[PDB]
Formats: structure tokens, C-alpha cells, sequence
């Protein structure tokens, strides 16, 4: 089992930028490396076979190089539709092994979250539970810090975030923190607050509401 | 054109057995190798097994060797992967693909994949819960609303808004495995605050695993 080490692990590069991904073969694999594209939630697609040759129907802004046991995929002029995960593969021995993937996310101007908090529906609250939701809509960079204060005392591990893949039109990500707790503890506290920290905000925005059923 | 479909994936209990299949069109599998590549959720691409349909020779990945059988039947043009004593580690999307051979041992055509989830856990469908506007402040400009899809097993669920007519500013997040072993997700939509009351927002939630189809009408409150 020859191991394809692959660097970097992900990159923000801007439209028009030249991009370079390397995969270093752990044994000489000769010229038998193919490179693949993975657009999110989709079958792998061949871009380059046996190091250098493009597949038919692959745009010439893509290209593959060999230099011993280091292999390079180059995108001359990164297009916004090359949001994908690229994979490299030695198909020299069995098993065919793959590299760990390189996510290539498009860079753009630091936007700021529109924060929104949502109280628990009482159809849920009936069922003895309470999911308080915080939305952070169309911001960039991806990083951000959501922070649950409940009557100011912020919480340990009881919230879980999920994040969008970046959009196709405007390269922004969205994200939600969901603080869930029993209808009992929920009702102990009065004020429910979310505190969003991001670069796009000079000051941390705090979204909140007073405990519902009112 | 060279098409490769895959089928028969779903929830298996551990130690169970499944048979994924792969129906090749546009070419004769006879004169090609057929490969089963998998991908766990949020990890890379693992190769599991290959067949040369013509002399029937096989080769397996060690993780799999002995429990799994790749076979092919050339008269049906189909190739098959038999999974036995299925561990939770086998939960992955499974892709078959081919090696053209003529010029390259690259995997040029691939199928769409099929989700195989290996779990002890019984199918449960979504409880669908509104996430409603104006909970403290009524005025703003652009209001947001969503539906909270909670506690379903296995993946997927499909959230739509107003029977596919509200496609704008709709953000359905990645699902999250709860401490509970069950999933949750939110699907959200941004709209004008002028329209709240002039318009109904309804999300459509299809859990094809449990044969659930919930429609919730997300409408506003005051406190």
C-alpha cells in the first residue's frame, strides 16, 4: 500500500488565481496518478490521467505534472465553479489508493452575518423539549463564534452548529447553533441570548428574546 | 453513452448482508474491469474490490477480503457486490466505476452511488417544527423563517418550501447526528417582512426511509 500524501488540505484562492495542489507518492508510482474532482454530494470525475493528460471535456485551465514522486495539479485561472474537492490517486499497484483531498473554496470580500434568534415552537415544548435556534445568514469568511448566554451565564456543550457549503452565486456560508434543552431547565431561565463574533462585525451582535409561551 | 447505475443500498442491521448491483450501459463490461469504490460520510474515497468480468478474477481490499464478494454477470451486463457480516464501519456511499483500459487505467466513468447505512437503529421519521418570526421585534425589513426537522433515522430527508416554488434564499443545512443517535436539520428562508401575512410559508419534508411526508405551515407569532 503506497500512500499518496496530499497538500494542502484546503485553500482560499481568488477568482483568476493560479492554484497548485500536490500529492507526494510514498514510493515511485512511475506515471500512474490520475486526478479527480468531487463537487459536493456527487460522483468523482476524472480530470487528468497518468499524470499529465487531460480528459476529454476537461477545460484547459487544469494541468498535471510529474517530478519524481511529486505530482502537481494546476488550475491556471481559478473559475468560481471549481469549488470542489480534488483527489489524487496512484493506480500503479493494487490497491489503487487515494490522497486525502483538497477542498478549494473561493475567496471574496469579508461580509458580515445577518444574525436571527428563534424561540422553541410550543408543539415541541409540549413534547418536553426545547430547541432554541440561532441563524447567521450569508457571511464570509466561514469562521465565526456563536455564544449562548442564558441570563448571561454562557453554556458548556449543549449547542451544535451546522454550516452551509459556500453558495454558488455569492460565496457566502450560513450557519446555525441549536441549543437544545429539556422543557424543564428551559423554563428556569428568563432571557435567552445568542452572541455573534465575526470579522465583518466591529462589535459582537447579540440576538436574544425573553422566554416564551407568552 | 457510458452510464453506470448502482442499487440496493439501505439500512442493514450489523452482521446482516446486502447486495449492491451496478448496471453498465454504453459498454460491454466484458472487455473492462469493474471496481467498487466507497466513501464514508465526511471522509475520503476507499477502494473495496475489483472484477475482470471476462476471466472472473477478483482482488480485494483487506478491510473487506472474505466478507465481500464481487461478481459480475456478463449476459445481464451487471456487476454485483455481496456484503456479509456488515460492520458499522461499512456505512458509506458506494460507487462503482470502470477502467477504460484503452489508453488508461483511470476511473473515467463512475456511478451516482448508493447509501448503505449499517445500524442497529430502527427507522424513525421527522417531527417537523416551525421557526417563526417576530418573537420580540416585529419590524426589520427582511424576515427569516424556517422548519426544524428533528430526530429522524437514517439519512436522508428532503426539505422544500411551498412545493418547490420558493427557491430563493432557502438554506437547508447539513444534518447533525445527535447525542441521541438521531438526526436533525433546519431549513431556513429569508423573505420580506411586508409579505408576512400576505403570504404563506409552508415547508415540505419527505423522509423516504419512514415514508413520511409532512407539510408544515410556518406562520408568525408576537412573543
Amino acid at each position: 500500500d503506497i500512500q499518496m500524501t496530499q497538500s494542502p488540505s484546503s485553500l482560499s484562492a481568488s477568482v483568476g488565481d493560479r492554484v497548485t495542489i500536490t500529492c507526494r507518492a510514498s514510493q515511485d508510482v512511475n506515471t500512474a496518478v490520475a486526478w479527480y474532482q468531487q463537487k459536493p454530494g456527487k460522483a468523482p470525475k476524472l480530470l487528468i490521467y497518468s499524470a499529465s493528460f487531460l480528459e476529454s471535456g476537461v477545460p484547459s485551465r487544469f494541468s498535471g505534472s510529474r517530478s519524481g514522486t511529486d505530482f502537481t495539479l494546476t488550475i491556471s485561472s481559478l473559475q468560481p465553479e471549481d469549488f470542489a474537492t480534488y483527489y489524487c490517486q496512484q493506480h500503479y499497484t493494487t490497491p489503487p489508493t487515494f490522497g486525502q483531498g483538497t477542498k478549494v473554496e473561493i475567496k471574496r470580500t469579508v461580509a458580515a452575518p445577518s444574525v436571527f434568534i428563534f424561540p422553541p415552537s410550543d408543539e415541541q415544548l409540549k413534547s418536553g423539549t426545547a430547541s432554541v435556534v440561532c441563524l447567521l445568514n450569508n457571511f464570509y469568511p466561514r469562521e465565526a463564534k456563536v455564544q449562548w448566554k442564558v441570563d448571561n451565564a454562557l453554556q458548556s456543550g449543549n449547542s451544535q452548529e451546522s454550516v452551509t457549503e459556500q453558495d454558488s452565486k455569492d460565496s457566502t456560508y450560513s450557519l446555525s447553533s441549536t441549543l437544545t434543552l429539556s422543557k424543564a431547565d428551559y423554563e428556569k431561565h428568563k432571557v435567552y441570548a445568542c452572541e455573534v463574533t465575526h470579522q465583518g462585525l466591529s462589535s459582537p451582535v447579540t440576538k436574544s428574546f425573553n422566554r416564551g409561551e407568552c | 453513452e457510458v452510464q453506470l447505475v448502482e442499487s440496493g443500498g439501505g439500512l442493514v442491521q450489523p452482521g446482516g448482508s446486502l447486495r449492491l448491483s451496478c448496471a453498465a450501459s454504453g459498454f460491454n463490461i466484458k472487455d473492462t474491469y469493474i471496481h467498487w469504490v466507497r466513501q464514508a460520510p465526511g471522509k475520503g474515497l476507499e477502494w473495496v474490490a475489483r472484477i475482470y468480468p471476462t476471466n472472473g478474477y477478483t482482488r480485494y481490499a483487506d478491510s473487506v477480503k472474505g466478507r465481500f464478494t464481487i461478481s459480475a454477470d456478463t449476459s445481464k451486463n451487471t456487476a454485483y457486490l455481496q456484503m456479509n457480516s456488515l460492520r458499522a464501519e461499512d456505512t458509506a456511499v458506494y460507487y462503482c466505476s470502470r477502467w477504460g483500459g484503452d489508453g488508461f487505467y483511470a476511473m473515467d466513468y463512475w456511478g451516482q452511488g448508493t447509501l448503505v447505512t449499517v445500524s442497529s437503529a430502527s427507522t424513525k421519521g421527522p417531527s417537523v417544527f416551525p421557526l417563526a418570526p417576530s418573537s420580540k421585534s416585529t419590524s426589520g425589513g427582511t424576515a427569516a423563517l424556517g422548519c426544524l426537522v428533528k430526530d429522524y433515522f437514517p439519512e436522508p430527508v428532503t426539505v422544500s418550501w411551498n412545493s418547490g416554488a420558493l427557491t430563493s434564499g432557502v438554506h437547508t443545512f447539513p444534518a447533525v447526528l445527535q447525542s441521541s443517535g438521531l438526526y436533525s436539520l433546519s431549513s431556513v428562508v429569508t423573505v420580506p417582512s411586508s409579505s408576512l401575512g400576505t403570504q404563506t410559508y409552508i415547508c415540505n419534508v419527505n423522509h423516504k426511509p419512514s415514508n413520511t411526508k409532512v407539510d408544515k405551515k410556518v406562520e408568525p407569532k408576537s412573543c
